[PDB]
């Protein structure tokens, strides 16, 4: 299972179980790029977030109801979708990640 | 230790 790898592998799941995760399997390039992209508000009200104007293939891991630590186990789910990011610094760099719909 | 963009890559991106 992808999810259960990536998870482990990552340092997400070695000392805990993470209840979600969205991996981008897109060049680390193209993910920074959204930083000038579609300028739009994040949950939480502030404006430094920014959608992507194309989809981009992403993994999304989600927790069963089944998975208790140390055992994590996660449901995959593969699709194309517009990514969220909120950005800061400098350079203006991806630095959480807000949704993708 | 860890900068909060290195923490996005290593937890979101699989190029």
């Amino acid at each position: 299972n992808y999810c259960n790898q990536m998870m482990k592998s990552r340092n997400l799941t070695k000392d805990r179980c993470k209840p979600v995760n969205t991996f981008v399997h897109e060049s680390l390039a193209d993910v920074q790029a959204v930083c000038s992209q579609k300028n739009v508000a994040c949950k939480n009200g502030q404006t430094n977030c920014y959608q992507s104007y194309s989809t981009m293939s992403i993994t999304d891991c989600r927790e069963t109801g089944s998975s208790k630590y140390p055992n994590c186990a996660y449901k995959t789910t593969q699709a194309n979708k517009h990514i969220i990011v909120a950005c800061e610094g400098n350079p203006y760099v991806p630095v959480h990640f807000d949704a993708s719909v | 230790k860890e900068t909060a963009a290195a923490k996005m890559e290593r937890q979101h991106l699989d190029s």
